[PDB]
């Protein structure tokens, strides 16, 4: 991708896009291991 | 008894893995807006 060939409104469209990826990517994260924590919990509260 | 210092050992394990993970999502994000980035300061 030739990034230079597009405007600086669209150049700082794709990182709000970017921005927006990583924050849902990072979300999927934290909610993996709140389940695999609430099972340990459970089995050590047990 | 060696199972509840186990399950204790992995729960204790899992904010470091998941902070490692976050560093690794954050590296692979940066890497994908940095040509942006150089592009902007080219202009």
């Amino acid at each position: 991708v030739e990034w230079d060939a597009f405007s600086i409104p669209e150049l700082q469209n794709f990182l709000t896009i970017l921005e927006k990826e990583e924050q849902d990517k990072i979300q999927q994260v934290q909610k993996k291991y709140d389940k695999f924590r609430q099972k340990l919990e459970e089995a050590l509260r047990e | 008894s060696w199972t509840v210092e186990d399950l204790q050992k992995r729960l204790l394990a899992l904010d470091p893995m998941m902070e490692q993970e976050i560093e690794e999502i954050r590296q692979k994000y940066q890497s994908k807006r940095q040509p942006i980035l150089d592009a902007i300061e080219a202009k």
